[PDB]
């Protein structure tokens, strides 16, 4: 069969940069090379086939260009719009194999989590479980640090991290930090925190809440 | 314009079987080549099988991963493309697309594309049975304030296989609206889902999350309460 590479997986870019995604094949495709954008939320089309023919209602600053077993990708000035994996894909001879796909994330300026905390609801502590949650919103860049401060003790048993896609819209990032106990060591202590550290201050950022008061 | 519409997909044990189809609409599905396309969780895309026009009498091909177990077929008269998929493997754990093929080779090139693609219906093979999650609304906590914004959430616990989808309002608060990625923890997903709004509007006004999980046939709603 023939392995499509895209040696780049992931890259950064600025709104206006060119981007350049390449692909290469094992052996000579004849320019039967197409590219295909998926948006975070899993939606498939396809921009360029034939090497370099733009598919019609796809944006001018999409180009492919290439010959032989190399090939390109350029995005001449990078739009909002244009977060998104971007695929290869040989259609000379079966089976039709695809590259492994280049996520691209665009930049955006620094921004501050917000964050906001919750206790266990009624339903779950009925049940004998209880999860304290805990939301940091619409952050840049993507890497942060959340901690759990159990009556000013840190706690990492239990804790579930989930950062969301990029938003397609501002390019911020947003994660859900989950704390599970059962009732009985929730009902042990009162004060539940979740502290956010980020590159954007240089001290955390704080929510908490004291079991006995709610 | 184009819609391509795929349904049939589910849970299913290893060396199961499964139907996934695919509802046409928007073109002349007739004069067309279709294909199959998957995608395995956080990985790229493969192409599964094609099945070619009747004026080509149906051709079909299939990816050796598949061959001899899967069957590409297809109904003109209802505009519909099927699956099916017997002995499935582990492996075969994938989001599957519908796809028509590019048009005319004398303008669009001999060389195979994808023109139009479906949103995909996902297929999970597993030996864990289906479970239901467990909601719970994320309420802040009494005597706290900021007079501008209020998020609130729904916690969507412990359920196989994926996926589901959790609304706010009957899809009303569609703008402000995070969902955070499912995460598998000793074999049960759990995610969440979390809403902004006008600090005014609520508790004033009613929030709501439905919270689908096509799977185990559960529709949960959690009104959100001080």
């Amino acid at each position: 069969d023939i392995q499509m590479t895209q040696s780049t997986s992931s890259l950064s870019a600025s709104l206006g940069d060119r981007v350049t995604i390449s692909c290469r094949a094992s052996q000579d495709i004849s320019n039967y090379l197409n590219w295909y954008q998926q948006k975070p939320d899993g939606t498939v089309k396809v921009l360029i086939y034939y090497t370099s023919r733009l598919r019609s209602g796809v944006p001018s600053r999409f180009s492919g260009s290439g010959s032989g077993t190399d090939y390109s990708l350029t995005i001449s000035n990078l739009e909002q719009e244009d977060i998104a994996t971007y695929f290869c894909q040989q259609g000379n001879t079966l089976p039709w194999t695809f590259g492994g796909g280049t996520k691209l994330e665009i930049k955006r300026a620094d921004a501050a989590p917000t964050v906001s905390i919750f206790p266990p609801s009624s339903e779950q502590l009925t049940s004998g479980g209880a999860s304290v949650v805990c939301f940091l919103n619409n952050f840049y860049p993507k890497d942060i640090n959340v901690k759990w401060k159990i009556d000013g003790s840190e706690r990492q048993n239990g804790v579930l991290n989930s950062w969301t896609d990029q938003d397609s819209k501002d390019s911020t990032y947003s994660m859900s930090s989950t704390l599970t106990l059962t009732k009985d060591e929730y009902e042990r202590h009162n004060s539940y925190t979740c502290e956010a550290t980020h590159k954007t201050s240089t001290s955390p950022i704080v929510k908490s809440f004291n079991r006995n008061e709610c | 314009e184009v819609q391509l519409v795929e349904s049939g997909g589910g849970l299913v044990q290893p060396k199961g079987s499964l139907k996934l189809s695919c509802a046409a609409s928007g073109f002349t599905f007739n004069t067309y080549a279709m294909n199959w396309v998957r995608q395995a969780p956080g990985k790229g895309l493969e192409w599964v099988a094609r099945i070619r026009s009747k004026s080509n009498n149906y051709a079909t091909y299939y990816a050796d991963s598949v061959k001899d177990r899967f069957t590409i077929s297809r109904d003109d008269s209802q505009s519909m493309l099927y699956l099916q998929m017997n002995n499935l493997k582990t492996e075969d754990t994938a989001m599957y697309y519908c796809v028509r093929h590019r048009g005319a080779p004398l303008y669009y090139g001999n060389g195979a594309w994808f023109a139009y693609w479906g949103q995909g219906t996902l297929v999970t093979v597993s030996a864990a049975k289906t479970t239901p999650p467990s909601v719970y609304p994320l309420a802040p906590g009494c005597g706290d304030t900021t007079g501008s914004s209020v998020t609130s959430g729904c916690l969507v616990k412990g359920y196989f296989p994926e996926s589901v989808t959790v609304t706010w309002n009957s899809g009303s608060l569609s703008s402000s609206v995070h969902t955070f990625p499912a995460l598998l923890q000793s074999g049960l997903y759990t995610m969440s889902s979390s809403v902004t709004v006008p600090s005014s509007t609520w508790p004033s006004e009613t929030v709501t999350c439905s919270v689908a999980h096509p799977a185990s046939s559960t529709t949960v709603d959690k009104k959100l309460e001080p």
